[PDB]
RNA sequence: UUGGCACCUCGAUGUCGGCUCGUCGCAUCCUGGGGCUGUAGUCGGUCCCAAGGGUUGGGCUGUUCGCCCAUUAAAGCGGCACGCGAGCUGGGUUCAGAACGUCGUGAGACAGUUCGGUCCCUAUCCGUCGCGGGCGCAGGAAAUUUGAGAGGAGCUGUCCUUAGUACGAGAGGACCGGGAUGGACACACCGCUGGUGUACCAGUUGUUCCGCCAGGAGCAUCGCUGGGUAGCUAUGUGUGGCAGGGAUAAACGCUGAAAGCAUCUAAGCGUGAAGCCCCCCUCAAGAUGAGAUUUCCCAUUUCUUCGGAAAGUAAGAUCCCUGAAAGAUGAUCAGGUAGAUAGGUUUGGAGUGGAAGUGUAGCGAUACAUGGAGCGGACAAAUACUAAUCGAUCGAGGACUUAACC
């Protein structure tokens, strides 16, 4: 597994950060060494969520970030970052195997040469 | 690997009984002193078991005239005529390394 | 003398009959064919050339495919030449298997050791650290270069630079067991290179 | 530690006959008709040149 | 696994307690001693009143060491410390008695008396 | 070595000892071969050949040296700026402080002592060790190779037997030969024994957070603690220096004159060292002297009066992309849908040691059950789900002379 320049509590919370960002967003642009570590841990993610029951909703929970993705409006109630990949995310890769995440080469960015690639959820 | 785990099955001995770290078990190991071959029985706590197939390895320790002993075996040796576990132990761990620290007493194991 | 070429499976361990308990390499050898036998008229010496694992055509080219035609097998991986072998053995597009070795029979295994990339003297060349505290600046160094007189370093003064990936031959290794329906020689102790290497089982030179 | 003598302008232009960048790997698309990087996606069409997006 | 400084219990009648290894016999260069191995060493503590006296250099086999030994048939010996008996050039004990189990190693190497005299040969 | 001289260096050639790394000489310490002996044997003495390899760890002292302890086959002597400080150390010496003895009226000083006291430097060139790119090698390619030449290796103990024989009055006690098993050293490897293992499993403290409980997360050296996979590893395991061959050294001879004898030598034959050259291991055709074998591609187009030129291609290779058994980067090797190259997924495995939830028992801490459970980086096998799309670029057309077949 790849070191990011980051010791290892640093790379767990990039790892979360990203993981989080990409079931939020579906489609992140980030460096190519950060998405090919990330494809790993989202399609885990992923699975955990296709497994569906508590065990595996609060195996995901360890990981992923508290964040509102949005506010629905029943009263109106916030969706949470883990409820997204149970309730939204999981489901649409039911009948996938694996694989869930893409990853298009981009190109250099200006400011420091880094091969930029967009990774997005199919 | 497949094809190691195919060549060594032959040699796997399927008289070895289910034992775990922490069982008490007499190993029956026979022992060729000078020309006629002997059988030494060794008992004590199963301190370790590691390694996967024909490579597994026990130790079984004991104190002998006030001296620890811990004699390590190739599970599917057939230098041990007979493996019997005497008691079942109730341990929380794989490795019993704290019992090489422990005398009698604060060494004993609680039976299940 | 007899000659194979096998992959390194891995290592594992058997009893013997006695009751002792040995470690063992396990070398897969199938597919082995003999390609080209060089003569002293042909080629100024003898030798048998054996191609051993087969190759997916398109990772093959039109000369090594007109190179196994002639013995009407299909592309191999590796191909070796074996000498002080008997050209009277070893048909053209014959099979070599594992058999032309039994129990007891003494072999040198030839390979390409493990590759560690740059590596530095302490590893290399096995020499002493110097001291670690007592106010030394010197732990993993190669030592002086040499003397004064020669304003010059000989030849031989030895320094960090790549370390494994080189052809290693260990001598004197007993096959232990062979069995042929596996294509498996089982060879006491280890042999040279990672899994999947290519290994050389020929009879001892000595 | 510090140069002898000065390097000669012969021994500096030998030094970098190294030294220079190489030609991008690069080709024309079907559907832009312009210069992309091979197995990047085409900014011209907007998308990667066989995948549609 | 014995060099010398190291210090070993005396598992025998002698009066000697404890010895320092001086030199491991046996070849010019030879760093360590196993289970059957003899060593010189010097005595460091004594029971009063004993037959080998504090500071005499005297010659002890290695009966058990932490650092045991492994046997042919695969299985392995290791006990809890490191004991020695302190023997004449001929290979019998100074002692009548000897403490502790003692390796089955000593019966190999030919010192019978030893072994005769051990309440346990492991 | 102690010295003599003052020729290089005072716009600096760092000076003792140690460490690291060695390399060379032979006047040889050990091991090998041999002559003489006041050589019975076992031990020795002395000389000759021999530099292949080997040649210990401690106590004291800054030490070198030396003495001592314990080993060893042996603990060689020298050179390399008393080898090696842009490699290290800095105890000693050779700075400023202070003190003692001593000398000096004194400031201060030492055939002397004592405690303390800044060791800088990013490597240009050659050199050394590794690793690429270029072109060459009378066509262009893919493999397999010969070995000119080079490097590596080269050590040695003990025990048993021969044999209590030979030898000796006894005491003691062999050669030669045969076998076993070590030390040190080297190479390889991780199955074993262990080590490590910061994206593996578990326990646990404090505090903050996830609204609360439960269950989790952050930070505290990876918070700490007990284990541990792959990989990397030694202290672990396997293997090696086996046995030879050729020519020699000292030496021993045979035949043999010169010199009717004698004489190993002049002609001529043989024996004969761990040494030489092979044998063993590795590199090696830039071996420009550019070697060999097998296989593949073929003689295209337009020009150039002319020689030649350039421009599409062949076999083949590369760019680019997925990578690891490879790796600083290049390179190498495995793959690129003619697909298991990597990720995922599914089954395993090692490893941990019994998840959560729920229930039961208990006043409770907790225990038990469900259930070798749950988790499970890097290990194994399947699977085309994701990404290795699509492209492009480079790359022959083979000079002349002579001979032989023909
Ligand atoms: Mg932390
Ligand atoms: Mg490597
Ligand atoms: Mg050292
Ligand atoms: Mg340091
Ligand atoms: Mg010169
Ligand atoms: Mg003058
Ligand atoms: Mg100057
Ligand atoms: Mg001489
Ligand atoms: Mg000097
Ligand atoms: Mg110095
Ligand atoms: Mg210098
Ligand atoms: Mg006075
Ligand atoms: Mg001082
Ligand atoms: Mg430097
Ligand atoms: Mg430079
Ligand atoms: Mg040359
Ligand atoms: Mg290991
Ligand atoms: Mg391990
Ligand atoms: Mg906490
Ligand atoms: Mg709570
Ligand atoms: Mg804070
Ligand atoms: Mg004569
Ligand atoms: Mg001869
Ligand atoms: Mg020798
Ligand atoms: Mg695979
Ligand atoms: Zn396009």
């Amino acid at each position: 597994y790849r070191k990011l320049g980051r010791t290892s509590s640093q790379r767990k919370a990039l790892l979360r950060d990203l993981a989080t960002d990409l079931i939020v967003f579906e489609r992140i642009e980030t460096t190519e060494a950060r998405a090919k570590e990330i494809r790993k841990v989202v399609e885990k993610l992923i699975t955990s969520g296709k497994k569906g029951d508590l065990h595996a909703r609060r195996q995901a929970a360890a990981f992923i970030r508290h964040e509102v993705v949005e506010v629905v409006q029943v009263k109106n109630r916030p969706v949470y970052a883990l409820q997204k990949l149970f309730d939204d995310v999981a489901p649409r890769y039911a009948e996938r195997q694996g694989g869930y995440t893409r990853i298009l080469k981009k190109g250099p960015r200006r400011g420091d040469g880094a091969p930029m690639v967009i990774i997005e959820l199919v | 690997n497949k094809l190691i785990d195919e060549i060594t099955k032959s040699q796997l001995n399927p008289d070895v009984p289910n034992f775990r770290p922490g069982d008490t078990v007499r190993v029956h190991a026979k022992v060729v002193e000078g020309t006629r071959e002997r059988i030494q029985l060794f008992e004590g706590v199963v301190i370790k078991r590691r390694g996967a197939g024909i490579s597994e390895t026990f130790t079984v320790r004991k104190i002998s005239n006030s001296v620890g002993v811990e004699r390590t075996f190739p599970v599917h040796t057939p230098r041990i005529a007979k493996l019997e576990v005497i008691r079942r132990g109730k341990v929380r761990r794989a490795k019993l390394y704290y019992l090489r620290n422990l005398r009698g007493k604060a060494a004993r194991i609680k039976e299940i | 003398t007899k000659g194979i070429l096998g992959r390194k499976v891995g290592m594992t361990q058997v009893f013997t009959e006695n009751g002792e308990l040995i470690p063992v390499t396990v070398i897969e050898a199938a597919q082995n064919v003999v390609l080209q036998k060089k003569t002293v008229e042909t080629d100024g010496y003898e030798a048998v050339q054996i191609g051993f694992e087969d190759k997916r055509a398109i990772l093959s080219n039109k000369p090594e495919q007109g190179h196994v035609a002639k013995a009407n097998t299909t592309p191999k991986r590796f191909i070796r030449e074996f000498r002080d072998v008997n050209l009277d053995e070893y048909e053209i597009g014959a099979e070599v298997k594992v058999d032309v070795f039994a129990e007891g029979d003494i072999i040198d295994a030839t390979g390409v050791s493990k590759g560690k990339g740059f590596q530095g003297v302490i590893k290399r060349h096995g020499q002493s650290r110097g001291p670690m505290a007592h106010g030394s600046r010197y732990h993993r160094r190669p030592g002086s270069m040499g003397p004064v007189a020669p304003n010059r370093v000989f030849k031989n003064k030895l320094l960090p630079g790549r370390m494994g990936g080189e052809q290693i031959t260990i001598q004197n290794l007993e096959i232990v067991k062979v069995d042929v329906e596996k294509n498996v020689l089982l060879v006491k102790g280890n042999v040279p290179g990672a899994k999947k290497a290519l290994v050389q089982i020929k009879t001892a030179t000595k | 530690a510090v140069p002898f003598r000065r390097t000669s302008k012969a021994k500096k232009r030998k030094r970098r006959t190294h030294v220079k960048l190489q030609l991008p790997g690069m080709n024309e698309c079907s559907n832009c008709g312009e210069y992309r990087l091979s197995h990047h996606v085409c900014p011209e069409c907007g998308q990667y040149d066989g995948k549609d997006v | 696994m014995i060099q010398q400084e190291s210090r070993m219990k005396v598992a025998d009648n002698s009066g000697a307690r404890e010895v320092l290894t001086i030199k491991v016999l046996g070849g010019s260069g030879r760093k360590t001693a196993n289970i059957g191995d003899v060593v010189v060493c010097t005595v460091k503590q004594a029971t009063p009143g004993g037959v080998v006296k504090k500071g005499e250099v005297v010659k002890a086999v290695i009966v058990r060491t932490k650092s045991g030994a492994r046997r042919q048939d695969g299985s392995y010996i290791k006990f809890d410390e490191n004991a020695c008996v302190i023997i004449r050039d001929d290979k019998s004990p100074r002692g009548t008695r000897i403490f502790g189990p003692v390796a089955r190693e000593l019966r190999e190497n030919n010192f019978m008396k030893i072994v005769s005299l051990a309440p346990e040969v492991l």
